[PDB]
């Protein structure tokens, strides 16, 4: 495995292989929830290097990932219904995630937040803690970090309540996101905008 | 629904056509009632559940689904005619169709062509003939494109169906169904797959059966796809897609010089300087590349008359392999095998006939090579003693080469 991580850190060869091997992880990307350990993670290690390979070179890599962001994410969402674990579609997807956190492009492409957000909550009412409530931690990260810019986060709002409760009762990374996240919505709003929105939850929030 | 098979499975152990109809009591009456009660759920499972249920029990029963039904079409068909198809929600308008068109499946005089009928199939004609922006506006949200796929593809497939009865539209004698196939072929042209496939599969069966075509209709419907053929600049992939697809469905009806045309459009795209620029880097994916890709693709489509370029495209592709120093491998070489293997006897003609040269062989080693040239080896393997006797001439007619 070193040699994809030698080809996608150098910065002569990192695009053209980063483009080579994204077609070649789209071809298979079906075999990601395939129960099977040694198929799936050597499939996810690939999937990490090429995005850690978009996020070094911002300017150069982004256009290579620009044709398949959409595809990645629908396709996750679409495959996890079907899938024997179906969770690696979204180890998959916080791998994506946590790449292209500040400024990029991708953000305009992304114009499906209300289907992601909903099928996110939705994930996280109906779960069993699990291995330990391990999964909500995954659905609450994925809820609060997901790509976009505040100006179009400002609707859809109502979205991350639900998720910040939960996150202030976590560990202490869910704490700090969840400490973010409201501190950025109390200076960046004002009080008859943002009090509606709080009131279903506002009694845990300041309980928390 | 494995637990619902197995209890169905159980009950109707030594069903009788008796049991499951009403007196003229009967088990399996409230059951099939019931069951059809469910046929015209917005939830797709429960509907097609709701089918299965009712074929396993006819089958085991030794009867007819549409002699099992028969007694309460009513209560499907008398709520879906009470209001106007217009108003409700998507989910509702699917629901219903799909309930219609099953319905007017189990046998030709189940739904009588009466005024209500007329009028829903009039709705449908409307709805699959609108536009995104018209129903409810298209925002870009996931779910109502989703949704406007789903009610075009159920408006496509109930016309589809009503088109198969003689009676429709015959003793009207207006516009109905030139409009009918006007928005088939309008539906044919759009940029998802699902309808796509629809409306080539409801053409193909309309084709079929009609077995002649007007000639009016048939120009209106070709007009749009050749009026984008006439700029090299204004090419675009999804053309190329439109022509492709009426030349696999009218066969027997396009002409010459088209391929030349196209030609000359590829010559005029593939500058020297853009080629000399796009090298040094990966441009699989750069448009103009895909664009000469989709013109190359539509050569393995036209009439046998197409036989006659084979020189020319295969001298353009070595070109432009050339032109990027690329060997083995460039976005090409698919649609060039797909046309190549049409032809088994006049490429290994004209190979045979060039063998002197380097430049020729050696491609045709590399196309036998691909997995898909299965129809050229089995033509090699039935010559290898003509491929023989010409290479034996060539070596004694005393050359360096």
């Amino acid at each position: 495995l070193h040699i994809p991580q030698f080809f996608l850190a150098s910065e002569a060869t990192s695009p053209s292989f980063c483009g080579i091997l994204l077609r070649f992880l789209m071809e298979r990307i079906e075999d990601v929830g395939s129960a099977d350990i040694k198929k799936s993670s050597i499939l996810l290690r690939l999937f990490k290097l090429a995005f850690m390979a978009v996020t070094l070179f911002a300017n150069q890599n982004e256009q290579v990932l620009l044709p398949h962001v959409v595809d990645i994410v629908t396709k996750s969402i679409e495959l996890s219904t079907k899938a024997e674990e179906p969770m690696n579609y979204f180890l998959l997807l916080r791998s994506l995630f946590r790449s292209i956190g500040g400024g990029k492009f991708e953000h305009l492409y992304k114009q499906i937040l209300p289907l992601l957000e909903m099928l996110l909550d939705v994930l996280n009412n109906l779960l069993m803690a699990a291995r330990k409530p391990a999964e909500r931690d995954l659905y609450v990260e994925l809820c609060l970090t997901v790509p976009a810019r505040l100006s179009n986060l400002l609707p859809h709002l109502s979205f991350l309540m639900r998720p910040l409760v939960v996150a202030l009762r976590a560990g202490t990374e869910l704490v700090g996101q969840g400490l973010r996240t409201l501190e950025l919505c109390v200076d960046n709003l004002t009080a008859d905008y943002l009090d509606p929105i709080m009131a279903p939850v506002i009694d845990e929030l300041m309980t928390a | 629904q494995v637990t619902l098979e197995q209890l169905l499975a159980r009950i109707t152990r030594n069903a009788k056509k008796q049991d499951c109809l009403p007196p003229p009591p009967p088990r399996l009456a409230q059951l099939v009632m019931m069951l059809n009660s469910e046929l015209a759920h917005m939830n797709r499972h429960v509907r097609a559940t709701a089918r299965r249920s009712i074929e396993a029990i006819a089958a085991a029963a030794q009867a007819e689904v549409w002699e099992l039904l028969e007694p309460h079409k009513k209560h499907i068909l008398g709520p879906i005619y009470a209001k106007p198809l217009r108003a409700l929600p998507f989910a509702i308008q699917i629901g219903y169709i799909d309930a219609v068109t099953y319905y007017m499946s189990l046998k030709r005089d189940f739904v009588p062509f009466d005024e209500n009928l007329n009028r829903l199939l009039m709705e449908s004609l409307a709805l699959a003939d609108a536009s995104d922006e018209s129903l409810a506006g298209k925002t870009l949200e996931f779910r109502t494109h989703d949704f406007i796929v789903n009610l075009r593809v159920s408006c496509i497939k109930i016309l589809s169906r009503a088109m198969s009865f003689e009676e429709f539209g015959s003793g009207s004698n207006n516009p109905t169904r030139p409009k009918v196939v006007s928005v088939f072929f309008k539906c044919l042209y759009s940029d998802s797959q699902p309808t796509i496939d629809a409306a080539n599969d409801a053409l193909k069966a309309v084709l079929q059966h009609t077995t002649k075509l007007p000639k009016d209709l048939l120009q209106s419907g070709l007009r749009p796809v050749l009026a984008s053929l006439q700029d090299a600049k204004r090419l675009t992939v999804h053309s190329l897609d439109n022509l492709g697809r009426l030349l696999r469905l009218l066969t027997t009806y396009f002409k010459v010089e088209i391929g030349t045309r196209l030609l000359e459009h590829v010559k005029q795209i593939a500058d020297p300087n853009f080629l000399q620029q796009l090298s040094f880097t990966f441009f699989e994916q750069n448009n103009a590349m895909k664009v000469i890709a989709a013109v190359f693709n539509i050569f393995h489509l036209l009439p046998d008359a197409a036989r006659q370029f084979k020189e020319r495209v295969i001298d353009n592709v070595l070109d432009l392999e050339q032109k990027l120093r690329r060997t083995h491998h460039s976005p090409f070489r698919l649609p060039l095998y797909k046309y190549l293997n049409k032809y088994p006897s006049d490429i290994w003609a004209f190979t045979l006939q060039k063998l002197e040269d380097l430049r020729y062989g050696r491609f045709l080693a590399q196309v036998l090579r691909h997995p898909d040239s299965q129809v050229l080896r089995d033509y090699g393997a039935a010559n290898v003693e003509f491929i023989i006797k010409t290479c034996n001439t060539v070596v004694v007619s005393g050359k360096e080469t």
